[PDB]
């Protein structure tokens, strides 16, 4: 009977009414359609990208807008369905921001370097029975030498889905939710934490209350 | 409602031209040591040298005035496929306010 | 892969599958076709694709 | 509608840089000219990295010099000392 | 068990098929989601390649004619001592001052762009 | 763990056994009167000081076990924890955020 | 339980050494599969055969793939690939046709579940790459079902066995396209010269249509 609890926000499209939290002037004004430049581009960033100004690339942002709704919408379904959500970057400048956002949250922060076989030898390295993450969020998919990320791989590999902001110099290839959108300046980065916050705690309410709900009945 | 297109000819930043010799008003955000990274605006920051003259009137959020040489400063090399990306602007600081 | 443009020209039964077959008073067919111009592409798909038919029946 | 981008040559297209002798007549004659792209010590002709012309120019700068050189107007292993006065326009730096 | 194969195709296609060929019995948590709001695009794994010939980028370049104006009046008055401001919306420069009262000259209705820039320039120095 | 405490409780009752063994039946026998103890009544005689008797708590005899890092849930206690060095980086956040708000503020 | 594994091929390989000299390291390729369409190869290396054996089977286990068939007992279509420098030419054949495939497609075939096909390779026949384009050219079969829908049209079988009766095997999901296919006469269609050999009988051999045993 509990089926309904994990069945009704999958047939309620947007159950977390998370279109009410971005709206194109938002992202404008986050600069989000910044990109970078026509020599800094990808062949498969090319369908996600407006246009070109004076050799700069700007980002579609209505494009954008309906990636994170579907995005915002499957991590809030997944933080009502209690899943592990494996925040990632390695930006430097907002390693700090990511992992003070996760501990606002309750969720977990990767922003140091990946070692070799911490997704896929998990096992072996931290040991027998351990749960990894059921969604992984890269706020900046490319390392430090703009290269697409070893934990995108390594997702890929142990099918866990992927949320992934991507710029113009990324691959969203094989990200699950690619977000076309800014990583580079602090207002984009800082109104991508607000909104994945404000996404993951109003999932988790949404889900306290039904269940609280489901015991009162 | 107004179209992506409407915010983007209704910008400042389209409403600029080239980035070349466009004197820019910015907000100091990092300092290190003598390393004053400065927003502009746009998509990275710039960072420029303290200017030994008035050299304390430079401080966290402090607003100067810059040249405003390059937006994005990349290239490409020898063997290269992509661009080499600094992450960085290039401006010249003239002064306060 | 067989050789050519289209290489069901050379096997056996579009050869056996074209469906003129000449009476005995004619000894002499003459095809003078234009290589080029919109107008003669007939001619020029006739010759490629159904001379081999007429000759083989 | 009225405000998706349109097309069009570029504007703020800067005009094409010209040579400095670009529209200029140069001749086998004008041993000032070609005295300014020959090395005042050893009479060498200068390359492209040091003169700044477009590839037309200094082909018609060493043609000439040859010319007069040979003819008889210019000196081959130095350069004019009457003309190691006129404005310099080649970006080499000898003393230190 | 688990399909470590990322090129094949996606991890929905495998999940799905994994689970309808009974090797994976438990359906992972984010299966019934992925089934209720897929993407817009199905994550298989595409190798980037050159282009090398008669082949271009579809991306055109952002211009207008208020860029048009915008580049001659840059040409002839260059940039003024009022800095531009980037951090406000609505920021009204003097090269924006120019372009709409280029463009108010325009409705009303004259012919002959050296004309325009006329009026235009005694109305500036008004 | 319960091979540690069940290794306390022995401790416990093997110093009040060897503390009633010399002549020591108050409640109060020292570390040092235990290796006195234990050195008289087992003649060591070997070079080194670790291959000689020892008689400690289990605490000091034990190494360190490093507690469970998740529940019954999975869902890791430490939000540092996929990093793999938990602690580590956690003072790495710590000691910076501090240096931040410094900044901000200002063997 | 359900999974059976079988080597497909064992090699001695050695390596230089600048104290022991040659090293040998026994390198294995098994494949994995239980009789439903989930299958995987892989490749274990050791000192010890055992270790290499359990190494490769545990990695294919942990590499399956799967392979759609048409009524669980043969694939789809004809498939056509050249994977490095193997050529492997595969058809669709009837039930009862058996298993006249390279043994090892036979003992990979008998691992997936797919019993009538007809298999030739050639240029190379290397184990590794002809394992492996096996595996690409099954998982990247096209089915009835996909093909209708991306064609917008029914799909029908015509049998000989049947007669004229037409036999739906596949509709579309979604709308029903209402032009008629392009009846394009004289198609451009690249034919192999052996089919049409064997097509017109002058492939003469005595090796081929030979009375073996079972699959
Ligand atoms: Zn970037
Ligand atoms: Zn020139």
């Amino acid at each position: 009977f509990n089926d309904k609890i994990l069945n009704e926000p999958l047939k309620h499209s947007d159950f977390f009414n998370v279109k009410e939290l971005f709206s194109v002037r938002s992202l404008f004004d986050a600069r989000v359609h910044l990109g970078h430049k026509a020599g800094c581009r990808h062949r498969f960033m090319e369908p996600y990208i407006f246009g070109s100004r004076l050799d700069h690339d700007i980002i579609d942002l209505e494009q954008t807008a309906t990636h994170l709704q579907l995005a915002l919408n499957f991590t809030a379904h997944m933080a009502y369905r209690k899943g592990i959500i494996l925040f990632i970057s390695r930006n430097r400048q907002f390693s700090y921001l990511i992992e003070n956002m996760a501990r606002d949250c309750g969720e977990y922060a990767h922003t140091r370097y990946f070692r070799g076989g911490m997704l896929t030898n998990a096992r072996l390295l931290f040991g027998p029975t351990v749960r990894l993450p059921d969604l992984i969020i890269f706020l900046h998919t490319l390392n430090n030498i703009f290269e697409p990320h070893v934990a995108v791989r390594d997702a890929a590999k142990m099918n866990i889905p992927t949320v992934g902001i991507v710029d113009t110099n990324c691959n969203p290839c094989l990200i699950t939710y690619p977000v076309p959108g800014n990583d580079d300046s602090p207002l984009a980065v800082h109104l991508y934490c607000r909104l994945f916050q404000t996404a993951i705690t109003r999932a988790k309410e949404k889900r306290q209350q039904v269940e609280a709900l489901y015991r009162l009945q | 409602v107004e179209s992506f297109a409407s915010m983007l000819r209704h910008s400042p930043l389209t409403q600029m031209g080239p980035a070349k010799d466009k004197l820019v008003i910015g907000r100091i955000f990092h300092i290190v040591e003598n390393d004053l990274y400065i927003d502009f605006g746009g998509k990275f920051h710039c960072v420029c040298r303290r200017p030994e003259v008035d050299g304390e009137k430079y401080q966290k959020g402090t607003r100067v005035r810059l040249r405003l040489l390059d937006l994005e400063l990349t290239s490409r090399f020898l063997g290269a496929t992509t661009d080499t990306t600094v992450l960085e602007a290039n401006a010249v600081l003239l002064g306060i306010q | 892969p067989m050789k050519g443009r289209f290489p069901i020209r050379r096997t056996l039964q579009y050869l056996s599958q074209g469906n003129v077959v000449f009476k005995d008073s004619v000894k002499v067919m003459t095809v003078n076709y234009n290589t080029h111009g919109e107008l003669g592409e007939g001619a020029r798909k006739f010759v490629f694709f159904n001379i081999p038919q007429i000759q083989y029946k | 509608n009225e405000d998706l981008p349109i097309s069009m040559e570029n504007p703020y297209k800067e005009p094409l840089k010209k040579c400095i002798l670009c529209g200029k007549h140069v001749d086998y004659k004008n041993v000032q000219l070609l005295s300014q792209f020959v090395s005042p010590f050893t009479g060498c002709i200068y390359g492209r990295h040091i003169t700044g012309l477009c590839g037309k120019k200094q082909k018609e700068i060493t043609k000439a010099i040859k010319r007069a050189q040979i003819m008889g107007f210019m000196p081959v292993t130095y350069k004019d000392p009457a003309y190691l006065k006129d404005p310099k326009v080649c970006n080499i730096r000898y003393r230190e | 068990a688990g399909s470590r194969l990322e090129t094949v195709g996606s991890i929905f296609s495998r999940t799905r098929d994994l689970v309808r060929a009974g090797v994976l019995k438990e359906k992972p948590l984010w299966f019934d989601v992925y089934d209720a709001f897929p993407p817009l695009r199905e994550p298989v794994f595409q190798r980037p390649r050159v282009r090398y010939g008669k082949a271009k980028a579809p991306i055109q370049d952002i211009w207008y004619h208020e860029d048009r104006i915008r580049a001659k009046f840059y040409s002839v008055y260059g940039s003024g001592q009022r800095a531009f401001d980037l951090f406000n919306p609505n920021f009204k420069s003097t090269c924006q001052r120019f372009v709409e009262k280029y463009t108010e000259l325009q409705k009303l209705g004259e012919t002959d762009e050296e004309k325009l820039f006329v009026e235009t320039g005694k109305a500036l120095l008004a | 763990e319960d091979f540690i405490k069940k290794q306390i409780e022995e401790f416990n009752i093997g110093k009040r056994h060897l503390a009633n063994m010399m002549g020591e039946d108050p409640e109060t026998f020292t570390q040092e009167d235990i290796d006195r103890a234990i050195a008289y009544l087992f003649p060591s005689g070997l070079f080194e000081k670790r291959a000689r008797p020892v008689m400690k708590h289990p605490e000091q005899i034990f190494p360190r076990q490093r507690a469970i890092q998740w529940g019954e849930d999975g869902r890791p206690f430490h939000y540092l924890f996929y990093t793999g060095k938990q602690s580590y980086y956690s003072l790495m956040h710590d000691v910076y955020g501090m240096l931040l708000n410094l900044e901000k503020h200002q063997r | 339980e359900d999974f059976d594994t079988r080597i497909l091929e064992v090699r001695n390989v050695f390596t230089m050494t600048a104290k022991e000299g040659r090293k040998k390291s026994i390198r294995v390729l098994v494949a994995v599969g239980n009789g439903k369409g989930a299958a995987g190869f892989s490749i274990g290396k050791a000192t010890d055969r055992m270790d290499a054996f359990r190494k490769a089977k545990n990695r294919a286990v942990h590499h399956l793939h799967y392979i759609e068939r048409y009524e669980d007992h043969t694939i789809f279509h004809d498939i056509s690939l050249r994977f490095k420098r193997t050529h492997i030419k595969m058809k669709k054949q009837p039930k009862g046709y058996g298993l006249r495939c390279h043994r090892a497609i036979i003992t990979i075939c008998r691992l997936i579940g797919i019993k009538d096909m007809y298999a030739k390779v050639s240029g190379s026949i290397n184990m590794l790459s002809l394992t492996q384009g096996l595996f690409r050219g099954l998982s990247r079969q096209e089915t009835h079902q996909q093909l209708a829908d991306k064609k917008g049209l029914h799909v029908v079988e015509i049998r000989e066995e049947c007669g004229p009766l037409p036999i739906v095997v596949a509709s579309p999901r979604g709308p029903l396209r209402k032009d008629p296919e392009p009846e394009d006469e004289v198609p451009d269609v690249k034919l192999d010269w052996e089919d049409v050999k064997t097509a017109q009988g002058m492939k003469r051999s005595v090796w081929s249509n030979l009375k073996r045993a079972a699959t």
